[PDB]
């Protein structure tokens, strides 16, 4: 019994833990791309 | 907060038990009636390991006597320093086992097994957190062999997580007294290697050369070979009581040293040992503590460690000191007898330092060996058994008291097992 | 602004025990705590005239503690933050892992938070153990994962007396040792290794120490924290934090080992006529015979260094020291760092430990270093782990305490890694 | 058979006290829902 | 939506699980949390075949330590 | 603004000893009754108003009525160190034991002693001028703290009804017990202390012997321990009325904001903080943590985990130099604290009263002398599940009619018993349906 608790536990501690990076990637660079749209902003103000 | 039982067996371990009790009382500083006299706090601050406070300042130690005759136990009350023992733990039947290991471990040995568990139940719950327990007895005898094995098998069923330092007298052929040691040795080794957990091989044969070589005595009585057991037996375990720079107690001891889980029986020296004369003559160098610690005419064993290789070793040194002198010493001797030491196992040595040492000696030090020459005292016991075994010679006063023969061909071959496996590990 | 710290085992008790009773007389507290702001980041008053530090003894065996309990800053601690256990690890990194672990550690993790609760500004940890032995080992990779799972964010500095190759006491360094840096090198965040045979031959070199105890020893170790941690308690002309040294060190993730080196280590009698300055201090600090762990630099291209230098010390002659000093083609620095030194200075005079041959002097340098020349280092451990492990000696022990035969492999296995990772960014 | 007993009985008890530890050093499963949901 | 997804009793009992996961998947498009519990379910499950196992594993050790005691008592 | 003191059974005249003397020590009163002629006073001439009276001649006595059957403790505390004190006719000893036997306690001796006391009490409530309320204090476990206590109870219902009372009653812990029949008289005695004591603080033996080791560092604590703290804890709760509160909570203030509903009137009890002489100058005692100890589970007068339950709300009052900011900060925190949950129809449900007054130390204690202290009064519900225990426990003993016969030789019929059985049981039921 204890060692089939400790197998369920490895394994669905394993599976606990790449693609928030990638989206948070993106995140961050389309509000770079906003930072454009300020830009743009500015553009519209000269 | 450890702590420490010691039981003695037979008469031999009665005799050492006592003088060990007389040596480890002055090193706390307390004197025979049983109230502290001494002079600084480093004794008192961890005596606990072994005294029980009793009424305002008695303290009794944590020993049970037991055997199979009154006069031993007369004997050792009559002694000096006897009577701080509790008259409770005086456990003794009356007819005695006559150096029979049969009525040793069978009919004398069930008869007081039931009893003497009693008292050592009491003793073990006294207390708060124990270690592991002290045995103190010989492999030739009916009350110290066979008896000795019965109570630490008890021991064993009931705790089953705690070491034992058997302290056994091994039976020296050349210093044999009794007519037949082998038929008590090879069956009491039998249940050691099964259950005690730390057998220190001690032998009268190289105490009575030690005594003869070293200390240059004129008359050495049994008085002066318990005294160096008793040295060795308390110097072991000092790293309980008194606080050292690098402090290994028992556990850390037995875990470094037990390779496999089978080869425990070591062999023990001393260091400093002096003739009165010479000890004007000399310098106590950690250097010089560490060859006379190496001498191989100061192990406590009749086998050469010069016949084998050592699994591991182990330095136990009491005084203030230089650790980084300790490492290099050790160092130097490993390098320097690289052939004598196991090539898978790097760095086979421990060391270890007490800020405590044995009053008088300002500095001393202590050796464990698990060397690989221990294989000699069991090849040279086993041809006893098998010559006299050939015949069934004196083994009727076993048979009609209860034993078959296939128990002790199966003992011999525990036995033969147990030589051989040291031979294939050199 | 604040490190609070943890000493596990006897060696992490006993160099707290020096470290804390150099840092009373630095700041100018009585053993019992009491002056007759600097002290903030170590002690924190409570009370009135009262200081308490914060730090926290923890170890399995009783009397080491009991030692600190009964000695003469009795006084000083919290009468709980000398915690004891019961019974000793006995130098058994699974008795102390799993086995006795669980009853402390609670107790410890209780108590350094509420340690961190009394504090605010807190930069982080700084812990003390040896990887050799049991308790220090076991409970270490215990506690730090506990902290880098609940706090996770902190910097833990983590100051490791790594056992030497020669001079070694015990006999299962080898699987202790390998054991601990599983954990070591992915739970910290800057792992300042020592060698106890290294520190041995500076002292017998130096100061002409020919038994050469563990108090000097611990008294050395305790110089370089208080040069490392004086840039906070103190200020200077060019200083350093704790975010400063550990973002400009760590080149990658998994390269955090610091040298550490320290000068002038001379006695008085040395220290009274040969003279001293910067632009052979630092030299002085950068020889191999004078670097804290039994390692060759030569055979390793420097990463990163970081100076310190505590006492009166102008930010011109450092800047010619390490010009002196990059212009000697002896030491070769990595290829990519076209710049590989952090400066950092201090107004404070080291100041003498009374019972000490350590000398007074005007100015000091402390070195902390990442260079590649510590990859013999590991490899040289693995393989008499490897010698031990052959026929599987001492497995007996581990396995009846719980731990398997395959978590010693997958753990070689990942010092093997570390061997690699090391190689490849040599190349 | 005693003997045999009492080994694994302190065979279990290290089996208990790994899983405790391993409970403890990883929570201190629940946290796979928030995980994904963010 | 794809054929073949993947690419024998344990397989075919793996089969119905799969189509038994995706038709929940369809049913539940808190509501994510029922999903969840479903893996905890499937765990469940897994935990039912470790038992299963030790079980069988359990009972040959049984056997064959009544095979050794009746050795020895006839011996 | 007077309070009486009424102190029943062996437990509660024990208590009124180690408890009257913080009194006499906290307003400088000499242990004989009288003032030192020096100037040896904190300030002011009326902080002794609510529990002594000078007559004449600086010879104040306390406004207690001890009152026991056995008179043991009762000439051991006449022929203690308080005699000059104490007044020769307050302390009221019967003549023989009630044993543990409800039935004795309430109906065959008490009957013959609380017309004696009655009187007493009369003539100290005539003489007092402002009077505020009663402090029973006593024990549930026993005969006369049970028995008489609840004829008394009732029998001061009957006549003066419309003033507070507030009842230090202690219980037995839910493992560690002395007495064997416990059960039968903390239930008879429940029964009769729902709907007549206004206010109840509980108490438990194991609950703060638990506290002694834990916090106090003594191993081996005794009942002259425990009942110095409990009178540390209602010093706290009496402050305001003696000292100048700038903050301050006089009685009625418990049952006006910690009484939501007239049956729920069931307290847990908390103070801090609870630490010695060698870690006292060590921490560092701030309102921060001093709160966050109260609010902790493990610094509780009742042996009872809130967690299992809701806090329904909560009184903290401060003694000592303490600013309002940090204790309005401090409960801020405790609302954003994770693990206590409030039922969600209280928005607001902490009273935070404030005095100017510093802890007073005992010469030969434990504690310490301190800037600042809380006690936290706390109505939560994990109530419920102590009073079910106790239950179950009742159960048992009753199904196999065991003791029974003791009890129902006296007047005692069994109709009792199953109505305070069922009395229990709904309480349960109320406490349950509060719930969420
Ligand atoms: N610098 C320093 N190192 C020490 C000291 N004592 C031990 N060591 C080192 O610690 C290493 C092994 O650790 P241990 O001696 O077993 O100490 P531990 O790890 O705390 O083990 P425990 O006895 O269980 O507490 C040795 O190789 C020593 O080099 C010391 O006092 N000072
Ligand atoms: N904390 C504390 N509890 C006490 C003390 N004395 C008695 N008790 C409690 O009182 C309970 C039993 O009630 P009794 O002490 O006998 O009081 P009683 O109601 O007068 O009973 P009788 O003396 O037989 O009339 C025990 O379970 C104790 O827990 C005390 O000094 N301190
Ligand atoms: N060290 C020591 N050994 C002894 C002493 N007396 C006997 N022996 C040894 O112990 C062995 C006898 O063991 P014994 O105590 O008689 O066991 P028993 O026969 O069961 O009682 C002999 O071989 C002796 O060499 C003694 O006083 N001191
Ligand atoms: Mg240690
Ligand atoms: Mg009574």
């Amino acid at each position: 019994l204890w060692e089939r608790k400790i197998q369920l536990e490895k394994e669905m501690q394993e599976v606990l833990d790449d693609v928030v990076a990638e989206m948070k990637k993106e995140i961050h660079r389309m509000t770079l791309r906003h930072t454009e749209l300020m830009r743009l902003q500015e553009k519209l103000v000269s | 907060m450890r702590e420490i039982v010691h039981i003695q067996g037979g008469q031999c371990g009665n005799q050492i038990g006592a003088k060990f009790w007389e040596v480890v009382s002055d090193e706390h500083g307390i004197d025979p009636t049983g109230t502290y006299h001494g002079d600084s706090d480093l004794q008192l601050e961890r005596i606990n390991v072994y005294f029980n406070e009793a009424t305002g300042g008695r303290y009794v130690p944590r020993a049970i006597l037991m055997d199979l005759e009154p006069g031993t136990m007369d004997s050792v009350r009559s002694g000096p320093y006897g009577q701080i023992f509790r008259p409770d733990n005086f456990v003794f039947g009356q007819t005695g086992a006559g150096n029979n290991w049969a009525k040793g471990h069978y009919t004398e040995g069930a008869e007081l097994i039931d009893s003497v568990l009693d008292v050592v139940r009491k003793e073990a719950e006294s207390c708060d957190c124990l270690q592991g327990f002290q045995v103190c007895h010989s492999l030739g005898g009916g009350t110290g062999s066979g008896m000795g094995t019965l109570l630490i098998s008890k021991i064993r069923e009931e705790y089953p997580d705690r070491m034992m330092l058997t302290f056994s007298v091994v039976p020296s052929p050349k210093v044999s007294d009794t007519v037949v040691e082998p038929y008590n040795a090879t069956l009491s080794v039998h249940q050691l290697v099964e259950n005690a957990d730390e057998c220190m091989v001690l032998d009268n044969e190289a105490l009575y050369d030690i005594c003869f070589r070293t200390l240059k005595l004129t008359t050495p009585t049994f008085g002066d070979l318990n005294h160096l057991i008793s040295a060795v037996m308390s110097g072991i375990t000092c790293c309980l009581r008194f606080p050292g720079q690098l402090n290994a107690d028992l556990r850390k001891l037995a875990v470094n040293l037990i390779p496999f889980p089978r080869l425990h029986f070591f062999m023990v020296g001393f260091t400093p040992l002096t003739s009165r004369g010479s000890q004007q003559y000399r310098a106590l160098t950690v250097p010089e503590l560490t060859q006379q610690m190496w001498d191989a005419k100061n192990m406590m064993c009749a086998a050469d460690p010069r016949h084998g290789r050592y699994l591991t070793a182990s330095a136990l040194f009491r005084g203030r000191m230089s650790t980084k002198e300790v490492d290099e010493q050790m160092l130097n001797v490993q390098n320097k007898n690289s052939s004598y030491f196991v090539e898978w196992i790097p760095n086979n040595v421990k060391s270890s330092v007490c800020d405590i040492p044995p009053k008088g000696l300002k500095m001393s030090a202590t050796f464990i060996g698990n060397s690989t020459a221990i294989q000699e005292m069991f090849k040279r016991v086993s041809e006893q058994f098998t010559a006299m075994f050939r015949r069934k010679a004196f083994l009727h006063w076993y048979t009609g008291e209860g034993m078959d023969e296939m128990e002790f061909t199966e003992a011999e071959s525990n036995m033969n097992d147990l030589v051989s496996e040291y031979q294939q590990y050199q | 602004r604040e490190v609070i710290s943890i000493h596990i085992g006897q060696a992490g008790i006993q160099v707290g025990n020096a470290c804390w009773e150099l840092y009373c007389l630095e700041h100018g507290i009585q053993p019992d705590g009491q002056m007759p702001d600097a002290f903030n980041t170590f002690f924190s008053e409570t009370g009135a005239g009262k200081h308490v530090p914060r730090c926290i003894f923890l170890d399995l065996e009783p009397t080491v503690v009991d030692e600190v309990r009964t000695g003469t800053y009795r006084q000083l601690f919290h009468p709980e933050q000398l915690i004891s256990g019961k019974e000793d690890a006995a130098n058994n990194f699974a008795r102390g892992h799993y086995t006795i672990g669980k009853e402390i550690v609670d107790l410890a993790l209780d108590r350094i938070r509420k340690l961190a609760d009394n504090c605010t500004g807190l930069q982080g940890f700084l812990v003390f153990n040896a990887v050799g032995g049991g308790t220090g080992s076991g409970l270490g990779s215990l506690l730090l994962e506990r902290l880098s799972v609940d706090y996770g964010k902190k910097s833990k500095l983590g100051f490791t007396v790594y056992p030497s190759p020669q001079v070694s006491t015990a006999v299962v360094e080898p699987y202790n040792s390998v054991l601990s840096t599983h954990s070591l090198l992915e739970h910290t965040d800057v792992a300042v290794m020592l060698d106890n045979e290294a520190i041995y031959d500076i002292c017998r070199r130096s100061l002409d120490i020919e038994r050469p105890t563990y108090t000097n020893l611990n008294r050395l170790i305790a110089q370089v924290i208080s040069s490392l941690t004086a840039s906070l308690r103190f200020d200077g002309a060019l200083n350093v934090d704790i975010t400063e040294f550990q973002t400009n060190l760590v080149p990658y993730p998994r390269i955090h080992f610091m040298l550490s080196s320290y000068a002038p280590i001379i006695s008085a009698e040395k220290a009274y006529h040969e003279q001293l300055s910067v632009a052979e201090i630092t030299n002085a600090a950068f020889e191999p015979a004078s670097m804290m762990v039994k390692c060759d630099p030569r055979h390793g291209k420097y990463m990163a260094c970081c100076l310190m230098y505590r006492g009166d010390v102008v930010p011109k002659d450092v800047n010619a020291s390490v010009a002196t000093i990059k212009t000697k083609r002896t030491i070769q620095f990595v290829d990519w760092c076209p710049t590989g030194f952090k400066c950092g200075i201090n107004y404070q005079p080291p100041t003498v430990v009374p019972g000490g041959d350590l000398a007074k002097v005007q100015r000091a340098v402390c070195m902390i270093s990442n260079s590649t020349a510590i990859g013999e280092i590991f490899s040289r451990l693995d393989h008499k782990f490897d010698l031990m492990y052959a026929k599987r000696a001492f497995v007996h022990w581990y396995v009846g305490e719980g731990m398997e035969e395959g978590e010693f492999s997958e753990a070689r296995e990942d010092l093997a890694a570390l061997e690699k990772d090391f190689e490849e960014v040599g190349a | 058979i005693t003997l045999e007993l009492k080994e694994r009985l302190l065979r279990c008890e290290k089996l208990q006290a790994k899983f405790e530890i391993i409970s403890a050093k990883h929570r201190g499963a629940y946290y796979v829902i928030k995980a994904a949901q963010e | 939506d794809v054929p073949e997804v993947l690419q024998g009793l344990q397989e075919v009992t793996r089969i119905d699980k799969m189509r038994a996961k995706r038709a929940f998947e369809a049913s539940l498009p808190l509501r994510q949390r029922m999903i969840e519990e479903w893996e905890a379910k499937e765990w469940e499950e897994r935990e039912q075949e470790i038992l299963s196992i030790q079980d069988k594993r359990l009972e040959l050790l049984d056997n064959a330590l009544q095979v050794r005691e009746e050795e020895l008592d006839d011996e």
